[PDB]
């Protein structure tokens, strides 16, 4: 069903709202949460999908978690990936589907983010079990986008890879 | 055709959503001479005509704007009163521009406060037992479709006199209000409906609507 | 068109006479303190119709149904108030309660040297009348519009 | 039709009670009102003979005339011993406006005293020689009989 | 044969004026008491001309001229030219080039002050008070007064409307 | 050439009007006339002239050079006139044409409540719509 | 025979839990032997990372000697590490043993209860060792 | 195409779980405010479980049965079984067969006291408001706590409705 998950997790966004005083660290609690579900989202997902295959092309496992967890968590795979040449270290996911707004969501007056949020701790997690640690925001920009920032450290494991 | 309000209301009965579809007041303007034919009779600031009805003037219909200088309360703009203006005959002919009193929301308010004991209390010893309150009302330019949801929230809409199968435009903002009431706990059970998404998919259930045909049901 | 009960009411707000056939829910207030919630009921109706309609009112309300029964109404530009009360099935009833008024109610009250307006009206003669009446084309329901 | 002025201005005929008169109207408006239904009636079958007399009983003017007012003629009209005699009617225009319990009979009579003291004739049973009273046992069916002024 | 069925109002009116004459003398009672007797005669008769036509109401001037132009067409059988209007147009004048109520009662009622109309005010009147229209009425000209033509002049003032439902 | 116009209750004369085709008539003939129609009126009542149908009568009596039509409302109302001559060219249609419109003027006049019956006829509309009716006949 | 013995390094490095599919002896001595371990499982945390950065696929088969031990490495997508110590290889059945343990310990993963790298505490997951060791490793 | 995975709201609810104990050590808090939560999800819920059926409010109260059976496998697509009725015949018994949201998820024994899926014990109580029934409802026996297949109990106490719908209020 659809209005179950919706209602319930609207419930674990308003009990953290309940047990939090203002909006950036609610958000934090929707990432924490977004994170403690991916803590095994990743690994399900790897057998049945990956084929219980690694990709140490972060290209290569980016695109197939792109396509991956939301064909099952939401069904339609996040339209582009796209990685920003000024700074490799710093790509973007963009997903025209609000996962948030799929359960309809609250004015965005008193507050600024939403279930985008817990999505993007999702990825977060999926990324930093992927031996790919990153912070994943999610932002407002063309609609919904995670704006993905690759550890210096990563991202420079992943250039010397890249020198063939 | 189109659903002229779309309301509902807790079961306090405050109007929660006061959806107004795009609803154009008849607006007139007559140009009009020396003392007038018209009853410019006033009522607690609102410069109305009770009787001579002419050239399709209700009696809501109330002067906005002479001239353009619309009225606050009985006074000009500028600060005149609407019958100082009146004796005055050296500027007439003057235009005079009347529409309806266009209701508020404060006004949509009251109004659903005052009508939900009559829905609650309706021939509660009616003559035929075991039977409901109003489920629907017709009246002599619309027709009010009431659905209880067996408890508590009460979908009332207005449709066209001539309109048939609102029970399923009924039924679509059930599902709607369904999935608005999804997201916001805090969102409380008789708090009015603020949220833009609403608005905008019951926007296109109007452009539907401009469309008779409901099928897949249509939203 | 058989019904369920009829009600007449002076524009002051009175009882000013009230025939039954077959309601059946026989309720437990008195039926002069349910003249006046009727009365009140069809009063507040008109305001809310008069009110939230888009357009001008002509003849403002004209009726409600519920799930089981439903109503119907009648303004007179006298100010007088009938309303009509049945089961769903059957002709629009709105020329019925204007022929009902044109045919008994102005023929067999307002004739009468013995009824006096601002009172209540209490003649057998009119009792059958009015029963006949509706027992004219008798078998039932409204479906009014 | 034209039926509806003549209730009501009787009803108010009858409203006003002043204590002074049984007969809230006088024999004028007898007078006056068959004095039209002669203009009525510038045919009557009767001949025209100077040198022979021919009645025209009160009975038969008394029904066309009914019929041109009350719009039912007599249903009994039995001719008493005397040259007088007796109408009877089981309903009445007017009192078919209440029901027959018997609550207000004094109307009634006053209703009828149209017919009483017509402007006469000189033979028994000439269309117009009218000296009558009202007695009426029961509602709908009002009784009057006649009585000869002279003798 | 037989057209006319209605000249026994001018003389039951006419036996009404007498006997309210021969009972007070004074020319304005029989004017007064004759007026609300007409009074309520509007109002029992204005419920049945509502029942035939089915007008909705006299919200306006002019459709009220029509509907009580209809009501005299109606039973008294006369045709009111409405003319005489006013700037403000609240009122009108009807013209009745003859009387209704009377046929040729006579010219002098033997005094003046003698309002032969009065019912007709009521019948003016009282249907205005039913159909929720307080209203003044009043006569301008009266051919029985020894003059050409009888016109009336009724003004309306205040919009009755119901109350503490 | 002058007509007499009358109308006639139990024994009186509540209204005669002595009129010609030029004027009202200037010989004193007023009482004498009077006289003849009472002594006329009284004769033939006596014979039959009561009676129920709207009796005509001429030529019912004969003067010098005035010849009279007597009418019989069922109301007992009688009504006169003469003319003056033994022969004029005249009719009789016209005759029941007038007295037909002469009862109508009674009646009407009997609408007036102001005038008892048994009265003379006061009114001077009532009167002059009288000599129309003289007019129409001379 | 080998002294098969299991051991969890997380994915913050800090060592899970263990698992002997050793026969019965030495004990005191296994102790001792089972620090060493520990630390081996540190060496192989270091060597595997770049190995693991060498390949892309599931089992490194063995890494680290140590003149009688054998090291055999596992890495997942968890990035756990699943390690062996043990006189003479069996690889050939551990490769889908491993799997097997993957599989229950996803499991484990499903009980949001069990956490990031928090130590292994349910009796259902020790008697899948119980049993899996005594299938294969332990036998 | 049912838009979910089982595997998905189970962990969804399982952290949910997590998130509470991490929160109240207490269990009694947070099985007071998994209860609130599902009072809370049982109210909008009925909302939609009449979106679909148009059932009357309640002719007797194995129709009620029925209405809460069919609910779950609208929504958790799992058939429950209605047994067990009093000689009162007002109660009744209800077992879940198989809960998406447990599936696997074992619980500490240190933390017994929980009543982990009571969120349903408690929707339905939810529910049971919003149509004017409330209801004693609890479980008698626990898949969770080790027994054979989910078993919940009902009681009704009293109804809150005339012969009007608005019913007392």
């Amino acid at each position: 069903s659809q209005s179950i998950v919706a209602l319930l997790f609207s419930e674990i966004v308003q009990y953290s709202q309940s047990r939090v005083f203002t909006v950036p660290e609610l958000q934090t609690r929707l990432h924490d949460l977004g994170q403690d579900v991916g803590t095994r989202i990743i690994d399900l997902y790897f057998v049945r999908e990956r084929s219980s295959k690694r990709e140490t092309k972060l290209t290569q496992m980016l695109l197939f978690v792109k396509t991956t967890v939301w064909k099952n968590l939401f069904g339609k795979e996040a339209e582009k990936l796209e990685h920003a040449n000024d700074d490799e270290r710093t790509y973007y996911i963009i997903e025209k589907e609000p996962l948030v707004n799929t359960f309809i969501s609250v004015p965005k007056d008193k507050g600024s983010l939403n279930c985008a949020n817990f999505t993007a701790g999702i990825v977060e997690a999926v990324l930093t079990n992927c031996g790919f640690p990153c912070k994943v925001t999610a932002h407002w920009h063309k609609g919904t986008t995670y704006m993905v920032k690759f550890e210096d450290f990563v991202i420079a494991r992943d250039k010397q890879m890249e020198e063939k | 055709m189109i659903i002229y309000g779309v309301y509902i209301v807790s079961k306090s009965g405050g109007l929660i959503f006061n959806l107004d579809n795009n609803v154009p007041r008849i607006e007139h303007e007559k140009t009009f001479t020396y003392p007038l034919d018209l009853v410019l009779d006033y009522d607690s600031k609102k410069v109305s005509v009770s009787f001579n009805r002419k050239d399709g003037i209700n009696v809501g219909h109330v002067l906005v704007a002479v001239n353009g200088m619309p009225v606050n309360g009985v006074t000009l703009d500028d600060g005149r009163d609407v019958r100082t203006t009146l004796d005055a005959p050296e500027n007439y002919p003057i235009n005079l521009k009347f529409s309806r009193p266009k209701m508020t929301t404060n006004e949509k308010i009251f109004l659903a406060s005052m009508f939900y004991p009559l829905f609650a209390i309706a021939s509660q010893l009616s003559p035929e037992p075991k039977s409901s309150g109003i489920e629907i009302l017709e009246a002599d330019t619309f027709t009010l479709h009431c659905f209880q949801t067996l408890t508590g929230i009460k979908f009332i809409i207005i449709s066209e006199t001539g309109l048939n199968g609102i029970d399923l435009l009924l039924r679509k903002v059930y599902e709607l209000y369904s999935d608005y009431v999804l997201k916001n706990p805090f969102y409380s059970l008789e708090m009015p409906i603020r949220c833009e998404l609403f608005d905008n998919k019951l926007q296109e259930l109007l452009a539907q609507v401009e469309k008779t045909g409901i099928s897949n049901i249509d939203k | 068109m058989t019904i369920f009960n009829l009600y007449i009411f002076d524009k002051f707000g009175t009882l000013l006479h009230y025939a039954e056939w077959n309601r059946t829910k026989k309720s437990g207030i008195t039926r002069e303190e349910e003249a006046k919630l009727t009365y009140g009921m069809l009063f507040s109706i008109k305001s809310f119709v008069s009110k939230i309609s888009p357009h001008d009112p002509k003849e403002g309300f004209l009726y409600y149904k519920t799930n089981r029964y439903a109503l119907h109404y009648l303004e007179t530009p006298s100010g007088l108030k009938f309303v009509l009360n049945t089961d769903t099935t059957a002709i629009n009833v709105k020329e019925l309660l204007q022929q009902l008024y044109a045919k008994v109610w102005v023929e067999f009250v307002v004739r009468d040297p013995l009824w006096t307006p601002g009172t209540v009206v209490t003649s057998e003669l009119f009792q059958s009348k009015l029963d006949e009446f509706v027992r004219q084309s008798p078998i039932f329901g409204i479906r009014n519009i | 039709s034209e039926e509806i002025l003549f209730d009501c201005l009787h009803a108010e005929i009858v409203n006003y009670c002043l204590d002074s008169n049984k007969e809230h109207d006088l024999a004028t408006l007898e007078y006056i009102g068959f004095t039209t239904g002669y203009r009525l009636i510038e045919r009557l079958t009767r001949e025209v003979s100077r040198f022979k007399d021919e009645l025209e009983t009160m009975k038969f003017i008394c029904t066309d005339f009914w019929m041109l007012i009350y719009k039912k003629q007599v249903d009994n009209l039995r001719t008493n011993n005397h040259g007088m005699y007796v109408v009877q009617d089981k309903a009445f225009r007017f009192l078919t406006r209440i029901s027959p319990g018997t609550k207000q009979l004094e109307h009634a009579p006053k209703f009828v005293a149209f017919t009483c003291g017509l402007v006469r004739g000189a033979l028994s049973n000439l269309g117009i020689n009218s000296t009558v009273t009202a007695e009426v046992q029961s509602i709908p069916a009002c009784k009057f009989h006649i009585e000869v002024n002279r003798n | 044969a037989k057209k006319v069925n209605s000249e026994f109002l001018t003389l039951t009116y006419g036996a009404l004026v007498t006997q309210m004459l021969r009972d007070f003398e004074n020319a304005e009672d029989v004017n007064k008491q004759l007026e609300r007797i007409g009074y309520n005669m509007g109002m029992r008769l204005i419920e049945d001309f509502l029942a035939r036509t089915s007008a909705p109401r006299c919200l306006e001037m002019r459709e009220t001229a029509d509907r009580i132009q209809q009501a005299f067409r109606i039973y008294l059988n006369i045709q009111p030219t409405i003319s005489n209007w006013s700037p403000a147009s609240d009122e009108f004048s009807l013209v009745f080039d003859s009387n209704p109520l009377t046929e040729f009662v006579e010219l002098p009622p033997d005094l003046t002050n003698l309002r032969y109309s009065a019912i007709l005010s009521g019948c003016i009147r009282g249907a205005l008070e039913m159909v929720q229209l307080e209203v003044q009425c009043w006569f301008v000209q009266d051919q029985l007064k020894g003059d050409n033509v009888t016109e009336l002049r009724v003004k309306f003032v205040r919009r009755l409307e119901e109350v503490i439902p | 050439m002058a007509f007499c116009i009358a109308v006639i209750g139990k024994d009186n004369a509540p209204l005669y009007l002595t009129t010609s085709d030029m004027e009202q008539e200037l010989e004193l003939q007023y009482h004498v006339n009077a006289a003849l129609d009472v002594v006329e009126e009284k004769c033939l009542i006596g014979k039959g002239a009561p009676e129920s149908k709207e009796l005509y009568l001429g030529l019912l009596y004969s003067t010098e050079n005035h010849k009279i039509y007597g009418f019989v409302t069922n109301t007992r109302v009688k009504f006169i006139v003469v003319i003056d001559s033994s022969n004029v060219a005249l009719r009789e249609n016209e005759v029941r044409a007038i007295f037909r419109n002469l009862h109508l003027l009674y009646t009407d006049a009997i609408c007036n409540p102001f005038y008892i019956p048994g009265e003379s006829l006061t009114s001077k509309k009532f009167d002059r719509a009288v000599q129309k009716l003289m007019s129409g006949t001379a | 025979m080998s002294t098969y013995y299991f051991v969890i390094v997380g994915q913050n490095d800090n060592p899970i839990y263990e698992k002997e599919f050793s026969t019965v002896n030495k004990e005191l001595r296994k102790e001792d032997h089972r620090h060493l371990t520990q630390f081996i499982a540190h060496a192989a945390l270091d060597l595997v990372d770049e190995h693991k950065w060498k390949t892309a696929n599931m089992q490194l088969k063995s890494i680290d000697r140590f003149n009688q031990w054998f090291v055999s490495a596992f890495i997942t997508a968890s990035q756990i590490r699943f390690i062996i110590v043990h006189d003479n290889k069996n690889d050939e059945g551990i490769k889908n043993f491993f799997n097997e343990m993957y599989d229950t310990y996803i499991k484990n993963s499903m009980n949001a209860f069990y956490r990031i790298n928090t130590p292994i505490k349910s009796p259902m997951f020790e008697k899948k060792s119980e049993i899996f060791g005594r299938k294969y490793l332990l036998s």
